[PDB]
């Protein structure tokens, strides 16, 4: 989330055993990064 | 420690007695709060 030009990045890694979709349940994501880019973001893309 | 002091941690001001905690702050955390919205515990900027 980019708020007031703040790029806040939270994340979480968890082991899973499922090939269908998101496992049903609950787990919280801890903050990792806050970048002061001051840059408006309207779109994004993924790279594999 | 173990004395009444006027403490200022990175601008977080208050008055109290500083004692060794048994709390488990997460890697990103700086200071705790109480139900009253008062600082209950802190992390030293110079020592983790
Ligand atoms: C949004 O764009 C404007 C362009 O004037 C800029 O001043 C502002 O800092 C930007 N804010 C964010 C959310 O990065």
């Amino acid at each position: 989330k980019n708020i007031d030009g703040y790029f806040k990045i939270y994340s979480k890694h968890t082991p899973i055993n499922l090939v269908r979709d998101l496992p049903q349940g609950f787990s919280a994501l801890e903050p990792l990064v806050d970048l002061p880019i001051g840059i408006n973001i309207t779109r994004f893309q993924t790279l594999l | 420690k173990n004395k009444c002091v006027n403490f200022n941690f990175n601008g977080l001001t208050g008055t109290g007695v500083l004692t060794e905690s048994n709390k488990k702050f997460l890697p990103f955390q700086q200071f705790g709060r109480d139900i009253a919205d008062t600082t209950d515990a802190v992390r030293d900027p110079q020592t983790l």
